[PDB]
């Protein structure tokens, strides 16, 4: 368990990217952990892809948040193929050790937010990590 | 006459009618023996001194091979023969053992001058390799039922292991967060079969050889050794508490063993520099354990 | 009907007899007088008891054995049991030209081999007549020319009619499966069947 | 009702037989004649006996299991079980268009598939009629085109009325518990119910 | 009177239940007819049997436990036993505004929760009425609006008068200590008491 | 990040609310581990491959310390905590074990950057030192019930071990007659306690730690090694016969273990130079075994 | 994409190549082996082969894609014999000492796409890896 | 198993006409174990060849004279006459195998099956490959 916010995204060159997050609320009080999904009301997600963590870093791209099926908790984060091309343009020429197709493009993090659901701006970061562009061959 | 040198040998595994000559073999060890029934019939009439020993069975052989990783990935067939399901170049640990009996194959140990030792009814019972700061090598352990001496044999001219893969430092991740201060990642996979001895009264005055066996269990295991490192006071990520379920992957440039959900137990040793030791096994409901085999360029 | 053994069915090596138990069952009324003389009385018949033990059985071996046993219990036939240790071929030839004089009801067979049989039977072997299913053991054998003097443990269960023909090789026990009232076999989680035992009794 | 098992409730893998003992229980009037002949008369009906042993059961799995068993004990109906070793789907197709000609008693049975079924039921597999809940065991098979001749170990309890349909898959034993009177479960300090076992017995 | 457990008395960790044994005691007269039909007859009542095992006990733990047991045997009270595995809190709220229609003497409770209770009871849980000490297990539960349909294993030991109130949490077994006729505990030379076992029976 | 070096550590034993920092520590060894309940539920339905393992208990820790003798004699508290009665600077072995349960104390193993490992419910189970031609050192062995990681701790600034005592040759006497040709006098003292496992069904889904224990026995023992020396033909003083009761003392300039009456068993080894070996235990009715601790100038 | 699911295609010289996929979604939570063949109606996969894994690489061949069975889930990726001959001509000559039949030709990817009215771009990458040519002598 | 499955080695014996008997059979294992049926080999032509090396310019030392003995039942046969065996033996490497001195390397080989038919399914597959070895003899 503990914390696992750090996960790295590998986006594909020349292909639009879309991620599907099934938000969930597991509780291990009872031995079969409760599968209750969180209910997505007054929730907005924001995420930017910025090269390096230093202050003043240029914004490589910005995630486009989608909220669908609020009852069952799922949500989608995506960005158009034009955003993918803009990301791939500024990616470094050095390739990842384990995969000779990925190249480090920047860092990211998405931040959930409650906007005055109880007169509170309860915004906290969901996940984080590095964004990797995977060089394509089709185009 | 003709002596038999280990360095001048060739080990060919016969499966499905094709010879898998396993080159890039660092070292192998094998032995053959027979089972005896030696009883001493000392009686009040004659307190004898000479036993009644008859050879009636062949003791199963225990052959161990040490095989270097190769670019053609013939060595993954040992996982394939041991019971793992295959999709592409990745081997899955099935949720349930597929069949009652293991996958049987024959093996030859060729030598000069048409000399050979023929191990039959073999099965892969153990495969373990240590990802460390030395060149990785997987020690496979097979058990035979019948051994024999034959004149002509099967020699794998075409199916052979290529060049050994260059060394690459191991790294273990949780999702995508690296685990610091790795020392030695050792992985272990087993097919703990058991011989079904069916020696009966119809085999009297004959030499019996084991023929059939059943799988007691399959498992995937890994022991990870770290240095006790903490980044914060009262840290939550790095501590000694057990982890019921956590995604783990022991990754290399050419192989990556994946535990979709792992049960980790920690053990601290107060040595010269404090070392923690993990005991990683997949959970009850975890997805099949992955073993990817990347030849070159992933 | 023949019990499956690795003679007829070698593809199922688990069907071999791990250990046989030839039990001599001859009930007698034994009384010990105070004067130290022990006295016996025999009325009932002697029947050979055979107990078979089996190792762990794979699904196919158990399927074959169970199909045969259920066929037995369905048709009500007689299981035939072959003991390999009693299959030493000593007497060879034709058993049709040999004649057995009639009226022999004791515990001894006198037969004129008519020079048609080679070899001689050994004491402790298995002997059987062609017209009765009871199995006999040769306790003594004296040959004076062509006439043989074979001595049998069980008293002759039939009176020879003169048409019986001695059988020395290929002898089977016309057994009937006991303990079939509660017959079962537990299947372990590893797929093999265990706890199979055949208590057979010679039902002539 | 249905006994819970991983097929009906996959979320409880602890359910499922660690070992199943399928015993044969045919009472018989066996008599050992003084001449060596064994005479046995079948009068009482035969019934399969099922002994189920469970692995380590966690508290929720045992809660489900004993809830189902107590519902059984409450409503008083029969308790169906599905042995998984006999679940090899060796006969495809739908058996509604299979006719069994009326007026058949005894072990033998004749059924006409009318060119519908695909697959041959080998000896040792189970068989059950649509109407009667008795479970038989195929001992021998022989087919001439579409017509199938099947021999069953227990004689047909009821004579076929021309409407009974064969059931070669999903056969359930209509059983009754025999451990109900004193059925205890021990909870360890490890947190599992250990040594849970059932002694079932087919009713009718 | 409550049996000492590490809920009320955690200072004596040796008083915990090393292993409990909830025994289902429902005596029945079971007769098996020769036609294969097994028939049962139930007259006597069903009583939950609880068996408690203990580890080695230090002098203070044994002193406390023995004082409580002797107080029980002195006042002739009823030991109350709490099983932790049955203390999952599902139904929460007030049980005083819920109404149970009277005249229910079968094995099923129909109650109108009046929307005052949150959650739903799960099958295999423990259920008890407020006016009777007998403990019931929920074998099935169907909710259609506010009216609940709770099914219980033991047939209702009382006929509902309309004033009973369901109890879902905090349920204790009104047991009476068996094997108290010869009750003892050996003290070893190392100072710890060993061989302590409580065979309890639900004396409603 | 912060690595943990054994040389950069400080071991503080917490007793009665005071910290006994045991300096002059040559070497210590410790380990922590957890107990698992791993069962594989292979069924005829699903012959699974994934075990059902839950961590439910902490395996008791076995900590061993090697402590040099010191001028302030803090190390005698290990005899004091292990059960010996105290009068002045001498420790008596009581005729009967005083209490059922041992004397429990906590122990810290401090390290830099507020890092610590907290062993709780400890008791001294073994103390043995060899008086020889090397510097004496007593290896103590304590067993813990619960181990933990804590941020702040107890550090014994004042209560500490002084300078190590200078070496002094051992000598064993009978009354006042010296025993010739000593090789190595090894003394052993034990408090053979046993954990009382009280893991019950109320601890399900929780990690259990041992808390209470009882003393099976206490004892004092010594093994003396000599060279087989005889001064007369048919000597009576020096021979191989057993001695039912004889006053013995293994004396040093800073410590003296006294057996008022001893049961000596002898063992001769026909080595390069013949060696006899004694086995000294106090008799049934012997007076309490003495252990004197002289700092300086007796 | 699927970075962990890289598979190297092997094409035989002097032989037309053929590879068939099966898009067949699963949900085994209800019961094991619950797999429903995905409808491939109005799906069009396409791909290419290039000599190097970077921009400006020379294209080697483009797979002649097809949809063998619509609504059955059996797609096919393939290329004719002449394209295989072109690959063999363009392939490198650094033959391995112990696999003297396989030479590296280039890198490949294929993208599935949805062209449904009432929908938008749904391009997604499903294959990735290298194309190895196996030498042939029988022509 | 990318290519490990369809590769076996042939050792033609010198001074003997070499004939290999093949039996095609469609084995079904994924759906259910122990189910196999022959392949209807009508219109399934075979052809093979042998060359000394894998280079672009290689010598055609021999060529199998393939024949379909049974149209159904999936039985085919690849064979070469005595003259082809003699040519292979003459045109073979002089370096002898150490573990079996009678065997010497001759060259490489492939087998392609062409199922040309009226239906537009004129597919081709390489069903065999490997190395060809010559086993020397003295009986002449």
């Amino acid at each position: 368990s503990t914390e696992n916010r750090v996960i790295d995204l590998v986006v594909d060159e020349n292909v639009p990217y879309g991620l599907l997050m099934q938000f969930m609320d597991v509780d291990d009080s009872v031995y079969p952990s409760t599968s209750k999904p969180v209910d997505l009301t007054d929730f907005s997600l924001r995420g930017s892809i910025k090269s390096s963590l230093e202050d003043g870093a240029e914004t490589v791209a910005s995630f486009t948040t989608a909220i669908v099926d609020a009852a069952q908790g799922v949500a989608s984060i995506s960005l158009p193929v034009s955003a993918v091309t803009t990301i791939a343009s500024k990616a470094s020429k050095e390739r990842d050790r384990y995969n000779p197709r990925q190249r480090l493009a920047g860092y990211y993090d998405v931040i959930i937010t409650r906007t005055a659901v109880g007169s509170a701006a309860s915004s906290f970061r969901i996940m984080e990590g590095k964004v990797y562009i995977s060089d394509g061959v089709t185009q | 006459m003709f002596y038999s040198l280990m360095r001048e040998s060739k080990i060919v595994i016969e499966y499905d009618g094709r010879g898998y000559h396993f080159d890039a073999l660092s070292n192998y060890d094998a032995s053959t023996s027979f089972q005896e029934f030696k009883t001493l019939r000392r009686t009040i009439h004659n307190r004898t001194n000479y036993a009644d020993s008859i050879i009636n069975a062949q003791d199963p052989s225990s052959i161990s091979l040490a095989i270097n990783f190769s670019t053609t990935l013939i060595e993954s067939n040992f996982f394939d023969w041991m019971g793992f399901t295959r999709e592409g170049n990745s081997l899955f640990l099935p949720r349930n053992t597929p069949n009652i009996e293991p996958i049987m194959f024959n093996m030859y140990i060729i030598n000069h001058n048409n000399s050979c030792i023929y191990f039959e009814n073999c099965y892969v019972s153990t495969v373990d390799f240590s990802l460390d700061k030395s060149i990785p090598i997987l020690n496979v352990g097979i058990e035979s039922g019948k051994f024999s001496e034959v004149s002509t044999f099967r020699d794998g001219y075409t199916i052979t292991q290529g060049e050994v893969l260059p060394y690459s430092a191991p790294a273990v991740y949780t999702n995508s967060s690296p685990l610091p201060a790795l020392i030695s990642a050792s992985m272990s996979f087993q097919q703990q079969c058991s011989w079904r001895e069916d020696r009966n009264i119809f085999d009297i005055n004959k030499i019996y050889t084991n023929k059939r066996a059943y799988v007691n269990e399959m498992n995937a295991s890994a022991t990870l050794a770290f240095y006790y490192v903490k980044r914060l006071v009262g840290d939550k990520f790095l501590n000694l508490d057990p982890e019921t379920r956590t995604p783990l992957i022991i990754k290399n440039k050419y192989v990556s063993i994946t535990f979709p959900l792992a049960r980790i137990s920690k053990r601290l040793n107060f040595s010269d520099l404090y070392q923690v030791e993990y005991d990683v096994i997949p959970t009850a409901d975890s997805d099949p354990v992955e073993i990817n085999f990347f030849g070159e360029r992933k | 009907m023949r019990l499956p053994d690795p003679y007829t069915n070698p593809e199922y090596p688990g069907l071999g007899f791990e250990s046989v138990n030839l039990v001599d069952n001859d009930p007698m009324i034994r009384d010990e007088l105070p004067n130290g003389k022990v006295k016996e009385v025999k009325i009932s018949a002697q029947y050979w008891g055979i107990n078979i033990s089996y190792p762990e059985l794979f699904p196919d071996e158990y399927a074959f054995l169970d199909s045969r046993l259920l066929e037995y219990k369905r048709t009500g036939d007689y299981l035939d049991v072959l003991l390999p240790q009693y299959e030493a071929f000593r007497v060879r030839g034709d058993t049709k030209s040999v004649t057995i004089p009639a009226g022999q009801k004791g515990s001894q067979i006198i037969l004129n081999t008519n020079g048609t049989l080679t070899g001689q039977p050994k004491a402790g072997d298995l002997f059987k007549l062609s017209t009765h299913p009871k199995v006999y053991k040769i306790t003594n054998f004296s040959s004076s020319g062509n006439v043989w003097n074979i001595s049998l443990y069980p008293d002759l269960f039939i009176t020879t009619t003169g048409s019986e023909k001695p059988v020395f090789n290929g002898i089977l026990f016309r057994t009937k499966l006991m303990n079939g009232d509660s017959f079962g076999s537990t299947l372990n989680n590893n797929g093999t069947y265990s706890g199979i035992s055949l208590s057979l009794r010679e039902s002539l």
